[PDB]
Protein backbone atom coordinates (compact mmCIF):
# COMPACT_ATOMS: atom_id res chain seq x y z
CA UNK A 1 0.00 0.00 0.00
CA UNK A 2 2.24 2.99 1.32
CA UNK A 3 -0.04 5.56 2.52
CA UNK A 4 2.51 8.30 0.65
CA UNK A 5 0.68 7.55 -2.68
CA UNK A 6 -2.83 8.81 -1.57
CA UNK A 7 -4.85 5.82 -2.50
CA UNK A 8 -4.72 3.30 0.53
CA UNK A 9 -5.80 5.72 2.83
CA UNK A 10 -8.49 6.29 5.61
CA UNK A 11 -10.01 9.24 3.81
CA UNK A 12 -13.17 9.71 6.30
CA UNK A 13 -14.69 8.68 9.83
CA UNK A 14 -16.44 5.98 7.58
CA UNK A 15 -14.32 5.34 5.78
CA UNK A 16 -14.74 1.68 4.42
CA UNK A 17 -11.37 1.21 2.06
CA UNK A 18 -8.41 -1.40 2.81
CA UNK A 19 -6.45 -2.62 0.01
CA UNK A 20 -6.71 -5.97 1.96
CA UNK A 21 -10.45 -6.24 0.86
CA UNK A 22 -11.18 -3.59 -1.99
CA UNK A 23 -12.45 -4.81 -5.18
CA UNK A 24 -13.39 -2.85 -8.18
CA UNK A 25 -17.06 -1.21 -7.76
CA UNK A 26 -17.04 1.50 -10.71
CA UNK A 27 -16.34 1.02 -14.15
CA UNK A 28 -13.12 3.26 -14.14
CA UNK A 29 -11.09 1.58 -11.42
CA UNK A 30 -8.54 -1.03 -12.58
CA UNK A 31 -6.66 -1.62 -9.00
CA UNK A 32 -6.96 1.72 -7.29
CA UNK A 33 -10.37 3.17 -5.72
CA UNK A 34 -11.59 6.81 -7.61
CA UNK A 35 -11.23 9.67 -5.73
CA UNK A 36 -12.44 13.19 -5.94
CA UNK A 37 -11.07 16.55 -4.58
CA UNK A 38 -12.68 18.10 -2.06
CA UNK A 39 -11.56 22.08 -1.53
CA UNK A 40 -12.04 22.78 2.08
CA UNK A 41 -9.17 24.16 4.17
CA UNK A 42 -6.03 23.25 2.60
CA UNK A 43 -7.84 20.10 0.92
CA UNK A 44 -7.92 16.68 0.75
CA UNK A 45 -9.20 13.38 -1.44
CA UNK A 46 -11.55 10.91 -0.57
CA UNK A 47 -12.86 8.00 -2.17
CA UNK A 48 -15.81 8.32 -4.09
CA UNK A 49 -17.36 5.59 -3.00
CA UNK A 50 -16.94 7.01 0.78
CA UNK A 51 -18.85 9.46 -0.56
CA UNK A 52 -21.92 7.33 -2.15
CA UNK A 53 -21.53 8.77 -5.25
CA UNK A 54 -23.31 7.00 -8.12
CA UNK A 55 -20.83 6.35 -11.27
CA UNK A 56 -23.03 9.29 -13.28
CA UNK A 57 -22.70 11.85 -10.42
CA UNK A 58 -19.34 10.81 -10.03
CA UNK A 59 -17.89 11.14 -13.88
CA UNK A 60 -20.18 14.25 -14.17
CA UNK A 61 -18.29 15.84 -11.38
CA UNK A 62 -15.21 15.19 -13.39
CA UNK A 63 -15.67 16.34 -16.44
CA UNK A 64 -17.23 19.53 -15.40
CA UNK A 65 -14.80 22.40 -13.44
CA UNK A 66 -16.77 22.69 -10.37
CA UNK A 67 -15.04 22.30 -6.91
CA UNK A 68 -16.64 19.72 -4.67
CA UNK A 69 -16.65 19.56 -0.75
CA UNK A 70 -17.14 16.38 0.60
CA UNK A 71 -20.20 15.13 2.51
CA UNK A 72 -18.51 15.85 6.05
CA UNK A 73 -17.53 19.39 4.79
CA UNK A 74 -20.44 20.85 2.06
CA UNK A 75 -22.27 22.29 5.25
CA UNK A 76 -19.59 24.33 6.82
CA UNK A 77 -20.66 27.69 6.38
CA UNK A 78 -17.60 28.68 3.80
CA UNK A 79 -17.68 32.47 3.18
CA UNK B 1 -13.30 18.87 -9.83
CA UNK B 2 -10.44 16.98 -9.76
CA UNK B 3 -10.73 13.22 -9.58
CA UNK B 4 -8.74 9.86 -10.21
CA UNK B 5 -9.48 6.61 -11.58
CA UNK B 6 -12.56 8.06 -13.69
CA UNK B 7 -11.61 7.72 -16.98
CA UNK B 8 -13.04 5.88 -19.89
CA UNK B 9 -11.67 2.75 -20.43
CA UNK C 1 -3.69 21.33 18.54
CA UNK C 2 -2.98 21.04 14.81
CA UNK C 3 -6.58 21.57 13.46
CA UNK C 4 -6.80 18.50 10.52
CA UNK C 5 -7.75 20.73 7.80
CA UNK C 6 -5.47 24.08 7.92
CA UNK C 7 -5.05 27.38 9.71
CA UNK C 8 -6.55 29.39 6.67
CA UNK C 9 -10.50 27.96 6.92
CA UNK C 10 -13.20 30.94 7.49
CA UNK C 11 -13.75 30.36 11.26
CA UNK C 12 -16.98 32.17 11.82
CA UNK C 13 -19.10 34.91 9.92
CA UNK C 14 -17.08 37.52 10.65
CA UNK C 15 -13.82 35.47 9.76
CA UNK C 16 -11.34 38.24 8.98
CA UNK C 17 -8.01 36.00 8.01
CA UNK C 18 -6.88 35.99 4.64
CA UNK C 19 -3.85 34.07 3.97
CA UNK C 20 -2.75 36.94 1.22
CA UNK C 21 -2.89 39.64 4.05
CA UNK C 22 -2.51 37.70 7.65
CA UNK C 23 0.63 39.21 9.30
CA UNK C 24 1.25 38.23 12.67
CA UNK C 25 -0.72 39.56 15.74
CA UNK C 26 -0.06 37.44 18.79
CA UNK C 27 3.33 37.39 20.53
CA UNK C 28 4.04 34.46 19.18
CA UNK C 29 2.36 34.15 15.76
CA UNK C 30 5.10 33.25 13.05
CA UNK C 31 3.18 31.49 10.01
CA UNK C 32 -0.10 31.06 11.00
CA UNK C 33 -2.68 32.08 12.73
CA UNK C 34 -3.59 31.14 16.68
CA UNK C 35 -6.24 28.67 17.13
CA UNK C 36 -8.51 27.43 20.14
CA UNK C 37 -10.97 24.40 19.94
CA UNK C 38 -14.56 25.33 20.93
CA UNK C 39 -16.19 22.06 21.87
CA UNK C 40 -19.59 22.45 21.28
CA UNK C 41 -20.50 18.87 19.61
CA UNK C 42 -18.89 18.19 16.50
CA UNK C 43 -16.18 20.81 17.89
CA UNK C 44 -14.58 23.11 15.35
CA UNK C 45 -11.13 25.21 15.69
CA UNK C 46 -11.79 29.33 15.61
CA UNK C 47 -8.98 31.89 15.47
CA UNK C 48 -8.01 33.71 18.37
CA UNK C 49 -7.97 36.62 16.80
CA UNK C 50 -11.86 36.47 14.92
CA UNK C 51 -12.61 35.87 18.45
CA UNK C 52 -11.31 38.99 19.94
CA UNK C 53 -9.68 37.25 22.66
CA UNK C 54 -6.96 38.96 24.23
CA UNK C 55 -3.17 37.38 24.58
CA UNK C 56 -3.75 36.26 28.56
CA UNK C 57 -7.25 34.45 27.81
CA UNK C 58 -5.56 32.87 24.99
CA UNK C 59 -2.44 31.81 26.74
CA UNK C 60 -4.50 30.90 30.10
CA UNK C 61 -6.86 28.78 27.89
CA UNK C 62 -4.25 26.42 26.40
CA UNK C 63 -10.65 22.38 30.62
CA UNK C 64 -13.13 23.68 27.61
CA UNK C 65 -13.94 26.22 25.31
CA UNK C 66 -16.88 27.84 23.22
CA UNK C 67 -16.81 30.36 20.63
CA UNK C 68 -18.58 33.69 21.01
CA UNK C 69 -21.28 31.99 18.50
CA UNK C 70 -21.97 29.27 20.83
CA UNK C 71 -21.92 30.70 24.53
CA UNK D 1 6.21 38.54 5.11
CA UNK D 2 6.04 39.37 1.85
CA UNK D 3 9.50 41.13 1.85
CA UNK D 4 11.59 38.38 3.73
CA UNK D 5 14.93 36.99 2.62
CA UNK D 6 13.45 33.73 2.29
CA UNK D 7 16.78 31.51 1.23
CA UNK D 8 20.46 32.13 1.05
CA UNK D 9 19.67 32.61 -2.72
CA UNK D 10 16.67 34.90 -2.35
CA UNK D 11 16.37 37.88 -5.25
CA UNK D 12 13.23 39.23 -4.07
CA UNK D 13 13.54 42.84 -3.17
CA UNK D 14 11.62 45.61 -1.88
CA UNK D 15 13.47 47.89 -3.76
CA UNK D 16 13.95 45.88 -6.99
CA UNK D 17 11.00 43.27 -7.42
CA UNK D 18 8.42 43.15 -10.75
CA UNK D 19 5.49 41.27 -11.55
CA UNK D 20 6.87 37.64 -13.10
CA UNK D 21 3.93 35.26 -12.98
CA UNK D 22 1.03 36.09 -14.47
CA UNK D 23 -1.02 36.03 -11.05
CA UNK D 24 1.24 38.71 -9.50
CA UNK D 25 1.02 42.09 -10.01
CA UNK D 26 1.62 44.50 -6.55
CA UNK D 27 3.47 41.38 -4.29
CA UNK D 28 5.35 38.15 -5.26
CA UNK D 29 3.86 34.54 -4.91
CA UNK D 30 5.14 32.74 -1.83
CA UNK D 31 4.79 29.08 -1.48
CA UNK D 32 4.49 27.26 2.11
CA UNK D 33 7.41 24.97 3.17
CA UNK D 34 6.10 22.49 5.75
CA UNK D 35 9.83 21.79 6.88
CA UNK D 36 9.64 21.70 10.36
CA UNK D 37 7.77 24.61 12.09
CA UNK D 38 7.48 25.59 8.34
CA UNK D 39 8.54 28.54 6.80
CA UNK D 40 7.48 30.95 3.83
CA UNK D 41 9.51 30.96 0.57
CA UNK D 42 9.01 33.52 -2.83
CA UNK D 43 7.85 31.04 -5.37
CA UNK D 44 10.19 32.46 -7.78
CA UNK D 45 13.31 31.65 -5.71
CA UNK D 46 12.47 28.22 -5.80
CA UNK D 47 12.37 28.16 -9.73
CA UNK D 48 9.36 27.05 -9.62
CA UNK D 49 7.52 27.13 -13.48
CA UNK D 50 3.95 28.83 -13.37
CA UNK D 51 2.15 25.55 -14.00
CA UNK D 52 3.48 24.06 -11.49
CA UNK D 53 3.11 26.60 -8.52
CA UNK D 54 -0.69 27.00 -9.67
CA UNK D 55 -0.86 22.99 -9.25
CA UNK D 56 0.52 23.04 -5.62
CA UNK D 57 -2.07 26.12 -5.32
CA UNK D 58 -4.62 24.23 -6.50
CA UNK D 59 -4.23 20.27 -4.73
CA UNK D 60 -2.88 19.47 -0.97
CA UNK D 61 0.03 18.08 -1.43
CA UNK D 62 2.23 19.59 0.84
CA UNK D 63 5.20 21.83 -0.32
CA UNK D 64 9.17 21.62 0.65
CA UNK D 65 11.14 24.18 -0.60
CA UNK D 66 15.12 23.68 -2.34
CA UNK D 67 16.65 23.39 0.94
CA UNK D 68 14.62 21.15 2.81
CA UNK D 69 13.12 18.48 0.07
CA UNK D 70 15.48 15.73 1.39
CA UNK D 71 14.91 13.91 4.63
CA UNK E 1 -0.23 23.54 -0.67
CA UNK E 2 -1.10 26.83 0.81
CA UNK E 3 0.10 30.15 -1.64
CA UNK E 4 0.10 33.65 -1.50
CA UNK E 5 -0.96 35.82 -4.75
CA UNK E 6 -1.43 32.58 -6.78
CA UNK E 7 -5.16 34.05 -7.17
CA UNK E 8 -6.12 34.13 -11.09
CA UNK E 9 -6.85 37.78 -12.13
ZN1 LIG F 1 -12.49 6.10 2.06
ZN1 LIG G 1 -13.80 17.54 2.73
ZN1 LIG H 1 -11.26 33.54 11.70
ZN1 LIG I 1 -18.12 27.15 18.62
ZN1 LIG J 1 12.97 34.84 -1.96
ZN1 LIG K 1 11.87 24.90 3.61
Amino acid sequence: GSPEFGYWITCCPTCDVDINTWVPFYSTELNKPAMIYCSHGDGHWVHAQCMDLEERTLIHLSEGSNKYYCNEHVQIARA
Amino acid sequence: ARTKQTARK
